């Protein structure tokens, strides 16, 4: 799970890498960055990563009631 | 921003007793909204049949032991519930959900090329 | 004054409207001459409401809040005021200065209603959400 | 054949069987139209047009309120009535249409004699305005006062603020 | 339906060809068979063509209406459905339809007559011509669909021509021709149920007294699929009917409650739900519209058939001979009259009539 | 010739350029309608996904007859670049009947106009009322 | 109008009939009758009964109460204390 | 959260706090007896009700009615394609917005892993399909960075020249479609002829009006044809008048400003937190542009200015997008006057195809041509996050290389995907016609959003 952050102040970019499994919960950064709301939903939709604390986690790309996580 | 209707915050439950209560509460919500599913999706079956179908899906995962699998199963069961109540699923998808269902012998499969 | 010619015109207008319905009804090919998908009554997939492709909750009989209901109500008092000037329009000369002063008095009493509506801001839109800017403060120690 | 009799026969039938509130706002319009036409063709064309100018604006405001208050109640409800009891009721009603019992006043036709003395010849609306703005000017100014009260009254009822 | 409509991947036709099948039975699969469905644009042809094309059987659909055939192409993969412009008064076009087919299905048949075709031209003349053209083209299997009361010595010009058409099909194509006798078929846009679902049905006091054994159209389309792919059904006559007997008066009254037209005590009688008329008026009106109306209305012969009830030929074979259980109209009546229910639309709560509820309603209808 | 506004993907850009002043479909009587009730032509300009197919079929079913369907671009014809995708319909003719197929990725505005001209040619060969007289 | 018309005998009587339509060990149901022991309902059967008793009385059990319910009498107590008639339109009452 | 006694899915029993004193009343009596003597019959006596409906704690069971829910579905001119925007309205006031996407999700990221880097390039033409060449550039830049190569001087200028032609092509689509959705039909027609002239330059260099797989890792596929710059310069001499005529109908119009001023306000804090970039970020007062922050491909060798708003609404972003129109035209003129000679693609036949004349005479050229089109080129193992200033905003690709000729992972960061994720935050309070303005001011192409 990869987080690309931008700092407009210092004109700098940084990356955060963390790991996960098919059943291991991952903290949600939606409380910190409200712009991560949809990106976490897309990550779950196509991989199946358990984002704990997400206000509304659900499918965003695949069909309704779609079985499987395509990007695995 | 605000979450959509019937949305639950995702939480990793670490207690099997607390997980069991959350599953039973959700199972009741499926039963209560069964008449709503027949109304919105214009099903050709009574709500009594819908409640029977709900119980079968809950009975499939009756004997799942691992806690991490329980949370993922519970989380996916909540997402499906939010999908059905809010009428996000198209009516064709719900109709086919009730369309689901004796195996042939060796020779019978042999004659037709088997699987 | 003779309105017999006007009567014939009104008759023609009534008949002419039914011609558009009838002519379209007699001209369209029967459904069997088309793709032959049956009578329109059975084809529920065609007679259903348009919702841009996806069905939704059938909310036909639910009440709809109306944000301009106060303006709509105030239309009636002002509509009557406008309709009250019709007697003055065709009698302006006969009533003379006496009628003109009375006409102004009729309008001056109704202008107090206009002042009242402006000062009360009664002709606005009744929103249910309000955007207010909270101030961030720190209870330091 | 006086076809206004048939129009009122249909209107009375639909008033007995009306169920929801939209049908009632249509009974109103189905009532003003026979009034406007009969006034136009028999007694007063001025008041046939005044009815249209004022009542239509009231009808649309009435219709828009139906949208904000329609509450699902009478679409799915059931009524019993009976076709036989409806038509029998309308038949008994149609039997007696004599609002007055002075037979001579209802049967004997009369005439008026024209005179040429009125050489200043103007419309009824000019005379109505001439009297309303001169002799009954108090009536007009009270009506203006009542219209002002309605403006204040509507605001103090509806406005939440 | 199923997933693969064949008992094997190899099938030798009675004409001598050996046809292999490829795939598991999806849209991309093939069965090796070429079939010609005459009357495929009709009510039953759309059911039959869809079932053949979905499993990969190449279907030749001869058409006279260019618009009606377009929806048939969606049923099969590329190259599976083929169209031949044709007319039963044209012989070259009829041969072109059967030139490559191993199975020929004849669904052409009318209960009316018009300025161009009589009931004898269609139910006999076309069936005879198609059977002979099929034989000269070396077609291994012929399937002809007559009516439920086919009888060469019938008082009804439709029942008579259907009965004679059964004879002429066997006399031309030979003893191996298969004959199907469906009962009144109920489905979406079903001609049987459409007259019951119509509101202003004139003279229903006479027309709706006929009793029948209605059968699901999907099963009739499924049965024909079984017959074509099983050569043991050649030379056989099948009576496809439901287990239960209904009179159109019962179904007409049962439908009324499902459509909830009876919610008002006055509306059905005011709207023309009941339109009693003396039979001579029904005869004259049917006779008059036969030379004035351009669309096929209730004609004179259908008035005669209103008295004749459905008689099951006991010497013929049933669904059980095909290893299938007939469907029950009680379990399908609601979903096929569901489009016609007036308010529905999740107003307060839908009244979904289960199979048990339909039978309960039938008794209430029959209760005076 | 009143098509329905159904631009799904990059094939819609070329359909918008047909209405642009250079080609100006309006001069031929072609007007785009928002509602299916006022439309008689359905131009599928873009990829049809599994999530969209039921909505596309419902929108098609609501067009009063006579109705025609034009399939524009490789996505609508057979899937195109996304033929082997888990979420793409391999051709719009699996869902609705198609009267003409316009090729290209995207078809040019002239390629689409040529496809329309082919459909108008087929429409001018219709014999619906003589079919009643001579075939029924 | 907007008040309950429920008695303890009616609520018990309607509760017994709704519980009789299930597959219970005994048809002899009273207030003291437990769900697990006397009637023999597992986790899923009990919640089918609760929702069935919800639909009959147009009440909704809260999650805390539903998880902790033991006896038939507890249900009758809950219905009597929490039942309210549903609000009607502005025309049903005044007309 | 949790089904409780006074609040559940189907109804609630709402009680307000009691403002008045809790007055105690005991010993109710009439003149004929006490209350308990007649309380059995008091159910029929409305004047005997002890509960008052004006009391804040009066029990009322109110069914939970769905608010007016509208499918602003795919079949709608406002939605720029396939967007099932679900709005819960109070009359016309928006209370909650639920954008449903994926109606154009085609699994581009999944399909790219099955393609070589050269084969996967045309997929980028079809994400933001009005700004085609910019999409190819961000993929090309990421692959070139991983390859440790750099485009020669003339190649960089060509990507800058058509980078700004593409930017104009996008703003003509975005500004004028947004104006058309508001109700200004005429400017859409005028500017689309300018798109026709610009797409003529697209077709002359590549052979496709729209999907020109022209920007490739290492440079451009083919050199500029003879006489192209003169046509570009001739077009530029007139395009200033086209922009001015468009501003005559919109900029100072009172109707246009009433539709855009104060509509869709975004604070500079909320713009950063929600990840808005480009005009959405710049309209809120933040002067940030990727062409300035991380320069690339001869944007360092030209001069242009960035317009920054102060009120962060639809009118501010309209002015900014109109300034960018003129700033691109300023860059186009400079590139036409500064185009250098030399190779357009990298001088490396293990990445770029050799010339045909050399391919058919040189054995080593024929080997490289054979190997390039049958195996592609290997890219050293690693990963990158390369961003450009796309016309919609910040478009970036996260590419993972496994040392092979196929990309292990390719995540495309779509600027419109982030903008649509802030729509519910922005559109709350506004009316239904204002949602049309907010959708059009985000420049949403849903191929980019869904990909
Ligand atoms: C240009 C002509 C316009 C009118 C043509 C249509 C004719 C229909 C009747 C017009 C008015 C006749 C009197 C009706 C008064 C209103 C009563 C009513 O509810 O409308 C009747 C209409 C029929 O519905 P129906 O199915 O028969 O009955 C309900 C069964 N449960 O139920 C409906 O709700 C449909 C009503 C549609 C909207 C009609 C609005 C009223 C227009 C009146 C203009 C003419 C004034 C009346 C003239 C005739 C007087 C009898
Ligand atoms: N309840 C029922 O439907 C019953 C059906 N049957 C028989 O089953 C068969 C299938 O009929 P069904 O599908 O249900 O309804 P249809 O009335 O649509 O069947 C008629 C079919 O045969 C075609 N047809 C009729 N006359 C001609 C003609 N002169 N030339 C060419 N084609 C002609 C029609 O072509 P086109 O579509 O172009 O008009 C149509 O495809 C019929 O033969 C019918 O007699 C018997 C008992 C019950
Ligand atoms: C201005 C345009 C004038 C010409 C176009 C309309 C043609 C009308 C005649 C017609 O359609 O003739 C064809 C008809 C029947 O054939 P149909 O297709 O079912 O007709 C549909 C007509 N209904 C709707 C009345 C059923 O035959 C006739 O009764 C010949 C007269
Ligand atoms: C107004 C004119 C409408 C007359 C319709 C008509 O005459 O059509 C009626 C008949 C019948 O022919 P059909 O429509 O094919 O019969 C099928 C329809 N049935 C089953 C109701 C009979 O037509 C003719 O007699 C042919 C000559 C008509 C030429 C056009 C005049
Ligand atoms: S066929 Fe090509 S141009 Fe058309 S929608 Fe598909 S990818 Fe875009």
């Amino acid at each position: 799970v990869v987080y690309n952050l931008l700092s407009v102040r210092h004109n700098s970019r940084i990356r955060i890498k963390t790991y996960a499994s098919e059943v291991s919960p991952v903290p949600s950064v939606v409380p910190l960055f409200q712009g991560a709301n949809w990106f976490e939903r897309e990550t779950y939709d196509l991989f199946g990563i358990f984002f704990e604390g997400h206000p509304d986690l659900r499918r965003i790309m695949t069909d309704y009631g779609f079985q499987g996580h395509p990007l695995r | 921003t605000n979450p959509t209707a019937f949305a639950q915050t995702t939480r990793y439950v670490k207690d099997s007793t607390e997980m069991r209560t959350l599953v039973l509460n959700l199972y009741r919500r499926y039963l209560r909204h069964s008449r709503g599913f027949v109304n919105n999706y214009n099903l050709d079956i009574p709500a009594s049949q819908v409640r029977t179908k709900i119980r079968q899906e809950f009975e499939r995962q009756r004997f799942v032991k691992d806690l991490p699998l329980k949370n993922v199963l519970y989380m996916k069961a909540q997402m499906e519930f939010q999908e059905l109540v809010n009428f996000w699923k198209q009516q064709c998808h719900v109709m086919q959900y009730f369309e689901s269902i004796k195996g042939d012998s060796f020779v019978q499969k042999f004659l037709k090329g088997a699987q | 004054m003779l309105q017999d010619l006007f009567n014939n015109y009104v008759i023609l207008v009534g008949i002419l409207g039914l011609i558009f319905l009838g002519v379209n009804y007699f001209i369209v090919e029967s459904p069997r001459m088309d793709e032959n998908n049956g009578n329109i009554s059975d084809y529920i997939e065609k007679s259903g409401p348009f919702e841009c492709g996806f069905s939704s909750f059938e909310q036909s009989h639910n009440p709809i809040p109306i944000a301009f209901i106060l303006v709509a109500l105030l239309f009636l008092p002002f509509d009557l005021e406008v309709s009250s000037m019709l007697p003055y329009i065709v009698s302006i000369y006969s009533v003379g200065i006496y009628g003109l002063i009375i006409f102004i008095l009729f309008l001056l009493i109704l202008i107090v209603g206009f002042i009242y509506e402006f000062n009360t801001k009664s002709l606005s839109i009744t929103t249910i959400l309000h955007k207010k800017n909270k101030a961030l403060v720190k209870n330091l120690y | 054949m006086n076809l206004e009799i048939l129009d009122l026969s249909i209107l009375g039938f639909y008033s007995l069987i009306s169920s929801n509130s939209f049908e009632s706002i249509a009974i109103l319009v189905a009532t003003i139209m026979p009034v406007i036409t009969e006034l136009w063709y028999n007694y007063s064309q001025l008041f046939a047009l005044l009815y249209t100018l004022i009542y239509v604006g009231a009808v649309v405001i009435l219709f828009v309120f139906i949208l904000s208050v329609i509450n699902e109640k009478e679409e799915y409800e059931y009524e019993y009535s009976g076709l036989f009891i409806l038509i029998l009721v309308l038949l008994l009603d149609d039997l007696d249409d004599n609002e007055s019992n002075d037979n001579d006043y209802n049967n004997v036709y009369i005439t008026d004699y024209a005179d040429w003395f009125n050489n200043y010849n103007e419309s009824d609306l000019s005379v109505i305005g001439n009297l309303l703005f001169t002799e009954y000017a108090l009536l007009l100014l009270i009506i203006s006062f009542i219209l002002l009260m309605s403006i204040i009254g509507l605001i103090l009822i509806v406005k939440k603020d | 339906v199923s997933t693969f409509p064949l008992k094997s991947d190899i099938n030798i036709t009675k004409s001598g060809k050996t046809l292999l099948s490829v795939g598991q039975g999806g849209r991309s699969s093939r069965t090796g068979f070429t079939a010609t469905v005459f009357g495929g644009t009709g009510f039953l042809g759309r059911v039959v063509v869809s079932k053949l094309a979905k499993h990969g059987t190449n279907v030749v659909v001869p058409f006279r209406n260019d618009r009606a055939r377009r929806q048939l192409k969606v049923n099969g993969d590329l190259g599976v459905v083929n169209f031949v412009e044709f007319d039963i008064r044209n012989l070259k076009s009829i041969e072109d339809s059967v030139k490559y087919s191993d199975i020929v299905i004849n669904l052409i048949g009318t209960e009316h007559f018009s300025k161009n075709f009589s009931i004898e031209d269609v139910n006999i003349g076309a069936a005879e011509r198609i059977a002979k053209a099929a034989k000269e083209a070396g077609v291994s299997r012929l399937i002809h669909v007559s009516s439920y009361n086919a009888n060469p010595s019938s008082s009804s010009d439709f029942y008579a021509t259907k009965g004679i058409g059964e004879q002429v099909v066997r006399d031309n194509f030979g003893p191996d021709a298969t004959i199907v006798r469906p009962a009144p078929m109920y489905f979406r846009n079903s001609p049987f149920l459409n007259e019951l679902l119509q509101i202003k049905a004139l003279g229903g006091n006479v027309i709706f007294k006929k009793e029948v054994y209605p059968v699901h159209a999907l099963q009739v389309g499924e049965a024909i699929e079984r017959i074509a792919f099983d050569d043991a059904t050649a030379g056989q006559t099948y009576e496809l009917f439901g287990k239960e007997r209904y009179s159109k008066k019962e179904l007409r009254e049962m439908i009324k409650h499902i459509i909830h037209i009876g919610q008002r005590g006055y509306y059905p009688y005011s709207a023309g739900f009941y339109l009693p008329a003396p039979e001579p008026f029904l005869y004259a009106f049917a006779l008059i519209r036969q030379y004035i109306s351009s669309q096929p209305r209730f004609n004179v012969d259908q008035l005669k058939r209103s008295h004749i009830n459905q008689e099951i030929d006991q010497s013929a074979k049933t669904f059980t001979d095909l290893g299938m259980v007939p469907d029950e109209l009680s379990e399908y009546l609601y979903r096929y009259v569901k489009p016609h229910i007036s308010y529905t639309s999740q107003t307060q709560n839908r009244t979904v009539y289960s199979k048990e509820d339909i039978e309960k309603l039938r008794d209430y209808v029959n209760t005076p | 010739f009143w098509p329905m506004t159904f631009g799904l993907a990059c094939c819609a850009v070329e359909m918008m350029h047909v209405s642009a002043p250079r080609y100006d479909q309006d001069r031929l009587g072609i007007i785009f309608r928002a509602s299916p009730r006022q439309s008689d032509i359905m131009i599928v300009a873009g990829t049809v996904t599994n999530k969209m197919a039921p909505a596309l079929r419902q929108v098609y079913d609501q067009m009063p007859y006579p109705r025609w369907v034009i399939s524009m671009g490789s996505c609508a014809n057979g899937g195109g670049y996304y033929h082997y995708s888990y979420s793409v319909v391999r051709g719009v003719d699996r869902i609705v009947p198609v009267d003409i197929y316009v090729p290209g990725c995207p078809p040019t505005s002239e390629a689409l106009m040529y496809g329309v001209f082919q459909l108008q040619k087929k429409m001018m060969d219709g014999q619906t009322h003589r079919m009643w007289y001579r075939s029924y | 109008q907007s008040a309950s018309t429920l008695t303890k005998e009616d609520v018990l009587t309607r509760s017994v009939s709704v519980l009789r339509g299930f597959e219970v060990k005994t048809k002899d149901i009273d207030l003291q009758t437990t769900f697990v022991q006397d009637l023999g309902m597992d986790s899923l059967d009990l919640n089918d009964a609760l929702v069935a008793l919800e639909e009959e009385f147009d009440v909704v059990f809260d999650d805390k109460t539903a998880n902790e319910i033991k006896t038939v009498g507890e249900v009758v107590d809950f219905v009597l204390a929490n039942y309210l008639p549903t609000e009607q339109s502005i025309n049903h009452t005044i007309r | 959260a949790a089904q409780t006694k006074d609040n559940n899915d189907f109804y609630d029993v709402k009680t307000k706090k009691n403002d008045f004193f809790p007055v105690q009343v005991d010993g109710i009596e009439s003149s004929l007896g006490k209350y308990e003597e007649f309380a059995k019959d008091a159910h029929e006596w409305e004047s005997w009700n002890l509960q008052n409906e004006d009391h804040p704690e009066y029990p009322v069971k109110r069914t939970k009615i769905r608010h007016f829910t509208l499918n602003f579905g795919p079949q709608h001119p406002a939605a720029h394609g396939v967007l099932r925007l679900i709005l819960e309205l109070h009359g016309e006031e928006i209370l909650r917005s639920d954008p449903h996407v994926g109606l154009l999700h085609r699994g581009t990221e999944k399909l790219i892993e099955s393609k070589t880097y050269m084969q996967a390039l045309p997929y980028f033409d079809r994400l933001d399909y009005v700004s085609m060449m910019t999409n190819e550039q961000v993929f090309s830049l990421a692959v070139e960075k991983l390859l440790n190569l750099e485009v020669p001087e003339r190649g960089q200028y060509i990507r800058t020249l058509f980078g700004e032609i593409t930017r104009v092509l996008n703003h003509l689509m975005s500004v004028l479609s947004h104006a058309m959705d508001v109700g200004a039909l005429t400017p859409f027609l005028w500017g689309f002829e300018e798109r026709e002239k610009l797409m003529e330059f697209y077709e002359r260099v590549s052979g496709a009006r729209l999907h020109s797989a022209y920007v490739r890792p290492g440079g451009v596929s083919q050199d500029l044809p003879a006489g192209l710059l003169d046509d570009i310069y001739m077009w530029a001499t007139q395009f200033g008048d086209r922009l001015d005529e468009t501003e005559e109908l919109l900029t100072d119009s009172r109707i246009w400003k009433q539709r855009t001023i104060g509509i869709g306000e975004v604070t500079a804090e909320d713009a950063l937190n929600y990840g808005l970039s480009g005009v959405m970020l710049r309209g809120s007062g933040v002067p940030f542009d990727i062409r300035k922050s991380q320069p690339y491909d001869a944007y360092d060798k030209v001069d242009f200015d960035i317009a920054v708003g102060t009120k962060g609404d639809c009118y501010d972003r309209y002015l900014i997008r109109m300034t960018e129109f003129r700033q691109s035209l300023r860059i186009i003129e400079q590139c036409c006057n500064q185009m250098p000679p030399g190779p357009v693609k990298v001088e490396d036949f293990k990445v770029a195809p050799p010339p045909r004349a050399l391919m058919k005479e040189d054995m080593e050229a024929l080997i490289h041509h054979f190997l390039l089109y049958t195996k592609g080129y290997a890219v050293p193992a690693g990963e990158t996050y390369t961003a450009i200033e796309a016309p919609k905003g910040e478009m970036a690709v996260y590419v993972v290389s496994d040392g092979s000729e196929r990309p292990y992972r390719c995540k495309i960061r779509a600027p419109g995907f982030a903008h649509l994720g802030a729509f519910d935050h922005i559109a709350r309070g506004h009316f239904l016609p204002d949602a049309v303005a907010i959708i059009g001011t985000m420049d949403l192409v849903f191929g980019e959003v869904d990909r």
